[PDB]
């Protein structure tokens, strides 16, 4: 079965690490951080990795039940997103969909009670600090804080809908490449999707970049993913055999018929380009990646 | 988003214009709406008195027994309320 | 190019009419309403219809700019917002769509978050733009809901911290209320150009053509900001089907595709359905309500049939 990518312009793609449209392609070769995100991870022959799952609604989402009050702070057991209890001995870093970066994630906590035969509801703005010692999703529990002081119910089905970040100021510890400690101070992270990096000189990672909303303060924060969620979904469906080390892809302008640049799409599921500057790829809005052929890692990319 | 502020044998509430403001204890004690309407728990009836004061920018709770912390709670959009709570003041008799 | 559906269990599907996972398959044969939703509309040969677009993030989303605070005859603080296309380009109201793609397609109080990132920096505040986000409600039944004219209104609990003339995003989260006065009706379309103007360019209504059949829906439960209720939103096809059909653009070889809901563990058919060319499902069923089926099941395309094919009863 021949390898393919979907035909989707940037304006038809969504981020696999936060529920956002893709805004621009981006490079940053001088990144000192280890790039090891856990959402948006899928091999080219369709094996999901890390905490990656298929639902766009599941990215940075939580499902569970509030246990007690602990701003105002609440402790919440978390389940798998399909509602089944999370088993910490499972070979994953955390429940699929769990956020994969350090920050104050802002969204809405909503509840619908279990008990005219209609259940009561409530929803409030909420923040989840993924760097907190109480962020322990691999152990089945997290904490969130509200501005709201009282109306959060214990023992009732609870949903977190992510919206953006609370802040990116100094005390908010936003670093998109710093993983949460999924088990807290008690054990190191496990079963992680591996770190990604170019292996040959002159190459750097290529990202699909989204700008993420802020509840307040100053900033223009972004979230960079290795592959958009539609590619994850497509690869999972197709499960095409990987025939060599790298899928050579070309970014093409369908209006002019010209190739704008080429990239290596590595088997583990990430892109490199021959570039040594940081910043946006300035490209026409109609452009998209097309699979050309399988090559090995020794292929030399033309400079973009 | 607003910041309410309250006050052991005149408590003022202040913010950073609301549709209801009420005093609580730990149960509802007394409430006043922007219609000027009031309501009281049966155990407080007659002894307690809620009153709104626009001129002095606050809502007082005048209390006239040992079975007596007290909180200020303040907005409706369409028919859906959001409540805002102060951090409280102890009361002991 | 042969017609195919993606291989996705119900637990791997999302709603095309609100950003929600699919919870259950559902029927309601006694429905009196005309079913004519505008999101989640795609023909089997990949023509998007109505207000349907491809992004899961675009469903019931808006992008635009607040112009000013306004007045209205309901409780709250009210804001006027020009809306653009979701990709940021100006919306041209003369285009042959009912409204900007992604616009909500039902009557109700849609609850979500308005966020802004300023275009400018202010002298003395630093070299990074300011931001704010607040909870908001959009009443799609209001005469002020006019997205086809390029502007809508929203109401906030926040009384002051929304900026005029700044880029604005609406992220949908659920409904505010489903009480009597909140007009939630998933099959009532908004008047996209307001009360004085007819809707245009609509995706057609859908219905079974063979007697004894009923529509089959993918049902999601939608969050509430408050109050009592267990509201749901029913779509004709999940968003992943819209995306797949668009990609493949396979020619439709008859009016009706026979599909089977299969259990991959046993390989056995659980039930069969008609997948119609315009993009909706019918079944032969004599119960109303959620469908009881194993969690690993999914629809598989079997063959092209005609409108007279008789489905086995569920």
């Amino acid at each position: 079965k021949p390898f393919t990518l979907p035909i989707l312009t940037l304006g038809e793609l969504t981020n696999s690490r936060f529920p956002l449209p893709i805004d621009v392609l981006y490079t940053n070769p001088n990144e000192s951080a280890i790039v090891q995100c856990q959402n948006g991870r899928c091999t080219l022959d369709g094996e999901l990795q890390g905490t990656t799952q298929l639902l766009p609604t599941g990215i940075c989402a939580f499902r569970g039940k509030v246990t007690q009050q602990v701003g105002t702070h609440w402790n919440m057991t978390v389940t798998n997103l399909n509602g089944t209890p999370f088993d910490p001995t499972e070979d994953v870093p955390a429940p699929l969909g769990t956020p994969d970066f350090s920050g104050q994630i802002y969204g809405v906590i909503s509840q619908r009670n279990t008990n005219g035969n209609l259940p009561a509801n409530r929803a409030h703005e909420a923040v989840i600090a993924t760097y907190s010692p109480k962020f322990t999703p691999k152990l089945g529990n997290i904490q969130f804080s509200t501005w709201e002081t009282q109306d959060v119910s214990s023992g009732q089905p609870t949903k977190f809908t992510p919206v953006g970040l609370a802040s990116v100021d100094a005390n908010s510890h936003f670093d998109q490449w710093t993983l949460p400690s999924y088990s807290g101070a008690l054990t190191l992270n496990m079963n992680l999707a591996p770190s990604v990096a170019p292996v040959f000189p002159g190459e750097c990672l290529l990202f699909f970049r989204s700008f993420i909303p802020l509840k307040g303060g100053y900033g223009n924060p972004a979230i960079d993913c290795l592959m958009p969620q539609e590619w994850v979904q497509h690869l999972y469906q197709e499960s095409a055999p990987s025939l060599s080390d790298v899928a050579l892809v070309r970014y093409v302008n369908p209006e002019t018929g010209r190739t704008l640049f080429e990239a290596k799409l590595h088997r583990n599921g990430f892109l490199t380009v021959a570039r040594n500057s940081a910043g946006p790829v300035v490209a026409p809005t109609n452009g998209y990646f097309r699979f050309d052929s399988w090559v090995n890692q020794f292929y030399t990319l033309a400079p973009m | 988003q607003v910041q309410l502020q309250e006050s052991l044998v005149r408590l003022s509430c202040a913010a950073s214009s609301m549709h209801v403001v009420g005093w609580y204890r730990q149960e509802l004690v007394a409430s006043i709406t922007d219609d000027g309407s009031t309501d009281y728990v049966d155990s407080v009836k007659g002894r307690f008195t809620i009153s709104r004061d626009i001129a002095e920018n606050t809502v007082y709770l005048q209390m006239n027994n040992p079975e007596d912390v007290y909180y200020c709670k303040g907005i409706v959009v369409f028919t859906t309320p959001m409540h805002y709570w102060g951090k409280g003041t102890q009361v002991t008799v």
